[PDB]
């Protein structure tokens, strides 16, 4: 039989994957990797020098790590391994990078703001003008103050990631605009999807603001907006030289900068009290509308499946084992979802099963059509766990197995239905006859919101009723738990995969996010996940120029 | 490149129609339709 | 990045890590460099400045630059080897095989650090 | 290998621990090839782009001037809708001291709007032919489009006396130049020069 | 002879370098931005990665529901488990992944106890000794006040306040100090008893430096807009260092103008340029330092240090005569007028010297604030010019707020912030106001302003920022000569 995860269970075991039995205890512990060696030389290294000889890291002290052989860690289509310490958060600058291009990110209309220097402050514009605020504005987000040497600047190399550029659905205003910062939808996208995106968007321009990764580091994520709100004012201020009053400066400033301004996430309440912009805040349609797989895709599940890395990487890594828990963190469910071709294997058989039987999207939404499709799906992915014995000791955990099973039932009645609530309505079916059939699940309280899923998916109460799309982190049964956030993106987004649409929930997203300009590139985030891994990844951020160097 | 023709600058691709040619100091110019003397060399013909 | 400098010479040493760190510091070569050594021979005028980096052609041309930022004027003739440790040995007059000798040495200390 | 002397300015520095120059100084490098112009004596112009570029023409064997100028940050008055923030000028006395030189280094900044009137009004009273160092890439045909005389791209009807003889991007305000950008100077230089 | 083409010098004072107060460096403006100084945002950053956990619940629960037996040899052993746990060493749950050492050398878990009997027992690695730390006074007072209490404090790497927020700090804790617990002490991973650890760390025992900021703030805990200003305070240690009541205030003022004005006000809650001006105006010349030391001669030469009980009278006194020398100053000395060429900054010095003045005869500091307001609606008057058009609105509501007994407008200047309603939006008055609020606690000789787990906590030698003398630090950063932890180049391609 040929599966798509054989491959990499061949190079992680050095036994046969269906081979039943083992030997342990024979590895030497930690020294088996170098990774584990490599930090008790720098632990050995920092203490002497800058601890005083207060210890960090005691390997000899808790569990004898190593008793069993640490394997390493493929990527899903990507010929690269790596050690599971490398996919670290913290020890993966890809990762961090992927957050803060999210982070620094807001996007502002600019039509009121035209409208409102046009007739009430008597101020034409023109391409020309629209230029010269590009320029002044570029000057001006990272640190720049125009035409005042008095006054204090940031560094110009502690912020260049800096940028801040444009787009617009009218054609003639885009191609009379400069092109050193312009987001072109035409060479960016297909014929088709750039036809759909400029109807959704319409005859209006839009200007995104990257602010600088450092202001992220050092403050929070409700900095991005207020200094993306300052730094449009005074460029807008400095570059149009206007007569009327200050009142009329007022209203202007309402219009350029509090009027169409567009946030990656909201704050959020209670416990979870943060500002916006913050990975708990960003819904599942506006992360799928942020990965761009559909423009150099057609094909469904990788679209879907980029989708589930990111969102994996995001919400259970960052998001959840920092954000919310702190620690060595969650990378090992989140992993599980993105390293070997498991989830890409399970998710191609329910593609293919779907087309066999029910066509791409030839049936209408209802309850027969997604219990046999998650039903099929979750035994053929219980029996790849049964009959691959490499195959259930790389998933070790059952959350692990329950999430990616359940990811591929989902994507499979996405598919067949093109309905995002079907789709998880499938993966609640999954998840509990994953329980009956292993008589297993995930941790201690990993099916809080699987067994109060069933009856919330397609629930019209107030606060139980959300489309797919319109649900995150935030949502209540998902606030708390592991292993589910990343593989509802995933699911939010192969509802739309299946209908082959340009986005999922923002055309302004995906457009922003096409930029050519971030630093972590949307259109394959597991190929840049690897780079991370190897170390080989320019993140921004690093205030080097500002630091001794001894 | 003769007058009436479509050229762009190599540096900025700034599209204009050839106005003059106004040799001076041993040297060509090209003279566009803003009014702005450019070098043969930096200038090419386009279709 | 890591300094030392190998000179009899009190007031030298301080000097010329502070020159070092200054040079390190302005070519933004702190955190792509381990280590940085710099034997200072001022009776027979020789000097010699190793280099072991982290782990292309940009990141050699700035550490020559470092290398003329820091060396003394006056030593003119240079040579340098570069087998992943760049050391070059800088006097005013030709140069013989005993330094070369001693920056081999000095390279192949700088290899086994850690 | 010849001797150079420098006639240092007659007024000291910007108090104890700031800058060792003051606006609207020149020092002399008696014999006259190179006068490089600071905009300001403050950290942003002075010692770190400045007197690197400084320290590299005298190592080429090119005697150096260097000119902080009295008002040289801002844009001129002469710019669209007057100017904003500060005026940009250029004194009688600043312009013989540069025109006694055989060619001439200035320092820009980032707008490039800024930098094509900045260049104009200067050319405007200098007549030797000068090299523009900015961060921005600034084509060499914008300053011809506000009139300015240059080397590439000549104007229909030009509005200065001076030739922008080369233009070197990539050098901020503030940071140490890499020698790369040193050595594209002087071989400017010495190919615009003798 | 009108030439238009001249232009016009001008910024002549500030090309000049900036000397800072009670140093001898001098550093240029452009490099106090808290963007350029990474010493200010190692100040912040050990300010927001700072927990301080009470371990003394989690003894009883461990003595009687578990059975376990706690001894100081239990908790060496624990505290060595905690200190390989919380930079991210992995303890139980075979096969885990391991954060890089090399990007956690800033994270300490550090023991302090007011129980001398245990302290004298307990690895002196992992001990904040009060006796060694603080004076003989300072420490009886401190430990008189912790008492027979065994606390923790665990600062988290840099790195992880930097890549999420600050709160962040709080849960990363709480989730370390549960998996040290069971793993020292041996025992099942998972029961009842842990969630009783749990919910000790995470709430019950737990210090925060600063509040979350539910609603329209929308702010999570550990973020400068929570730290009141007797918290920060505390966290200035020139109290223990030095006996100068108004050097102590002054270094206060700093870390509040630094913290507060220029981070969280021009950052947090604005953009861009920032309020560096606005806030070293009261670090970096002497302007506030001289007008400090005339309002405590003053104050000493009529009333006494605290010769004086808080009243009306002394208030309008010391307000007023300390105001008027501050504009008479500003007027005799041109420099003086260019150097703080904004109203507002020239308002928020010569208002805090006045607070200062009246902190340093009363004790109190709501009649330093008051002192304060009144400074600023005299310096109106004086001049007829207050600052930029929006900067007094806490101002003129002051004077009514200041003593306010209604809801919304009392509270204690220590337990004050920039959550208060009336100082929510502008610059140049937080800082200050921190200042006032030590100066009521410097006049008295106090150990601590308002929690001494805080001033105990910050008095540890290994943090990364000395907070003994704040301005010199600045100025180190300033120079480039400021070694900060959050850096990750193990983990990056060379450039
Ligand atoms: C002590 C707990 C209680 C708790 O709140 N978390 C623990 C431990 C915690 C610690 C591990 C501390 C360390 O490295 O020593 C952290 C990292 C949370 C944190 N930020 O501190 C974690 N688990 Ni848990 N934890 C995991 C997992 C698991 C799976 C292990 C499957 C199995 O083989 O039995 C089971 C859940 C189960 O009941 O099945 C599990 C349990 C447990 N997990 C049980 C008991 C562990 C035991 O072996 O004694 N983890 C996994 O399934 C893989 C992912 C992994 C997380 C780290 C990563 O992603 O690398 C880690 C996530
Ligand atoms: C230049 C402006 C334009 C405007 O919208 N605001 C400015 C500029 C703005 C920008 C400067 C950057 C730029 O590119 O413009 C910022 C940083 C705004 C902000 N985000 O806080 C600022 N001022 Ni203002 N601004 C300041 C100040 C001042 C003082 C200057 C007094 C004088 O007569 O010279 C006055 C306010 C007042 O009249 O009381 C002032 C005015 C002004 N300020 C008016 C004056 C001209 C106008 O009528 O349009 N600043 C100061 O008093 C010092 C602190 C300083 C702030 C930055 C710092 O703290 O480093 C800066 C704070
Ligand atoms: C967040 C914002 O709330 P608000 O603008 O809705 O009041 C609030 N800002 C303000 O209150 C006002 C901002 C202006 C910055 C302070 C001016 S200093 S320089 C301008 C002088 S003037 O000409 O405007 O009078 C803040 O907390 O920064
Ligand atoms: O096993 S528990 O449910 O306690 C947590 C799993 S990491």
């Amino acid at each position: 039989e040929k599966r798509l995860f054989l491959k990499a269970l061949k190079e992680k075991f050095e036994e046969d994957p269906k081979e039943k039995y083992t030997k342990f205890y024979t590895f030497g512990g930690w020294e088996q990797s170098a990774r584990k060696r490599e930090f008790v030389e720098a632990n050995e290294k920092i203490v002497s020098e800058k601890r005083q000889g207060i210890p960090l890291y005691n390997p000899d002290i808790g569990v004898p790590l190593g008793q069993r052989k640490l394997m390493p860690y493929k990527l899903s289509n990507t010929d690269d391994y790596c050690e599971g310490d490398d996919l670290h958060f913290l020890n993966n600058a890809a990762i961090q990078q992927l957050w803060d291009d999210i982070r620094r990110t807001v996007i502002v209309g600019m039509d009121t703001a035209h409208s409102v220097l046009e007739k009430r402050l008597g101020v034409e514009v023109t391409p020309e003008t629209i230029n010269e605020y590009m320029h002044t504005i570029n000057h001006s987000l990272p640190g720049g103050a125009v035409v005042q040497e008095h006054m204090v600047e940031v560094h110009p190399s502690l912020a260049w990631d800096c940028y801040a550029r444009i787009f617009t659905g009218d054609d003639e205003l885009a191609d009379e605009l400069d092109s050193r910062f312009l987001i072109d939808i035409n060479k960016l996208f297909p014929e088709e999807q750039a036809e759909t995106l400029k109807a959704a968007i319409g005859k209006k321009t839009y200007q995104v603001s990257r602010v600088p990764s450092l202001v992220g580091r050092v403050c929070d994520g409700g900095t991005i907006s207020r200094w993306s709100a300052m730094q449009i004012g005074m460029s807008f201020i400095t570059a149009y030289k206007l007569c009327a009053g200050e009142a009329a400066t007022a209203d202007f400033s309402y219009a350029s900068k509090h009027a169409d301004v567009i946030q990656m996430g909201n704050a959020l309440p209670g416990r979870r009290a943060r500002g916006p912009n913050e990975p708990g805040g960003i819904r599942f349609g506006i992360l799928s509308d942020v990965v761009q797989t559909t423009r150099v895709s057609e094909d469904p599940v990788e679209q879907s499946l980029e989708v589930v890395a990111t969102g994996a990487a995001l919400y259970d890594q960052i998001w959840l084992g920092a954000y919310m828990s702190g620690g060595i963190g969650f990378t090992q469910y989140a992993t599980a979802s993105y390293t070997d071709d498991i989830l890409d294997d399970f998710s191609y058989y329910a593609l293919d099963y779907v087309e066999k039987k029910y066509g791409r999207m030839g049936t209408k939404a209802t309850m027969d059509v997604v219990e046999d499709v998650a039903g099929e799906v979750t035994l053929y992915a219980l029996e790849q766990y049964d009959d691959y014995p490499a195959l259930l000791e790389d998933h070790f955990g059952g959350s692990q197995r329950a999430a990616v099973a359940a990811a591929a039932s989902g994507i499979g009645v996405c598919m067949a239905t093109g309905n995002s609530n079907a789709g998880v309505n499938g993966w609640y079916l999954s998840q509990i006859l994953h329980k009956e059939y292993h008589s297993r699940l995930g941790f201690y309280g990993y099916d809080l919101q699987d067994q109060c899923g069933a009856s919330n998916s397609l629930a019209i109460r107030n606060d139980e009723a959300a489309p797919l799309e319109l649900r995150g982190p935030n949502y209540p049964n998902y606030a708390m738990n592991v292993g589910h956030q990343g593989e509802y993106a995933g699911i939010a987004q192969a509802a739309h995969s299946a209908r082959g649409d340009a986005f999922a929930l923002n055309p302004l997203v995906k457009v922003a996010f096409a930029d050519p300009m971030l630093v972590f590139d949307f259109s394959k985030p597991r190929k840049e996940i690897a780079r991370g891994a190897l170390r080989e990844f320019e993140a921004a951020g690093e205030r080097d120029v500002i630091l001794p160097a001894k | 490149i003769e007058i009436g023709s479509y050229v762009r600058y190599i540096n900025t691709g700034t599209h204009g129609t050839v106005k003059a040619i106004e040799p001076k100091n041993d040297e060509e110019w090209v003279l566009l339709e803003n009014d702005i003397y450019y070098r043969p060399e930096l200038l090419e013909l386009v279709e | 990045a890591y300094i030392d400098v190998e000179c009899n010479d009190e007031a030298g040493k301080a000097i010329y890590e502070r020159i070092i760190q200054t040079s390190l510091e302005d070519l933004v070569l702190g955190k792509s460099i381990i280590k940085a050594k710099m034997i200072c021979k001022q009776d027979v005028p020789y000097f010699i400045i190793g280099i072991l980096p982290k782990s292309k052609e940009d990141f050699i041309d700035r550490v020559l630059d470092f290398m003329n930022r820091v060396f003394p004027e006056g030593m003119r003739i240079r040579k340098t080897i570069r087998d992943k440790t760049i050391v070059m040995v800088a006097s005013e007059k030709p140069i013989e095989e005993e330094w070369m000798n001693e920056a081999v040495k000095l390279q192949e200390e700088l290899k086994i650090f850690k | 290998r010849k001797e150079q002397i420098v006639d240092c300015r007659a007024v000291m520095g910007l108090g104890e621990g700031g800058g060792l120059a003051q606006r609207g100084t020149f020092a002399e490098g008696l014999r006259n090839d190179v006068v490089v112009v600071a905009m300001s004596p403050g950290r942003r112009h002075i010692t770190k782009p400045v007197c690197e570029i400084t320290y590299g023409i005298r190592e080429a064997g090119i005697q150096t001037s260097v000119l902080v100028l009295d008002a040289g940050g801002g844009i001129p008055s002469d710019a669209p809708q007057g100017s904003l923030g500060s005026t940009f000028g250029l004194k009688p006395e600043e312009a013989k001291q540069v025109n006694r030189h055989k060619l001439c280094v200035i320092h820009f900044g980032n707008v490039k709007s800024h930098i094509i009137y900045k260049a104009r009004l200067f050319l405007k009273y200098v007549d030797i032919p000068t090299i523009i160092v900015c961060q921005t890439p600034v084509d060499m045909e914008d300053f011809a489009a506000i009139g300015i005389k240059t080397k590439n791209v000549m104007p229909l009807e030009s509005k200065t006396e001076g030739k922008i003889v080369e233009i070197i991007t990539g050098v901020i305000r503030g940071e140490s130049a890499p020698q790369k950008k040193i050595d594209e100077i002087i071989e400017s230089i010495k190919k615009h020069l003798g």
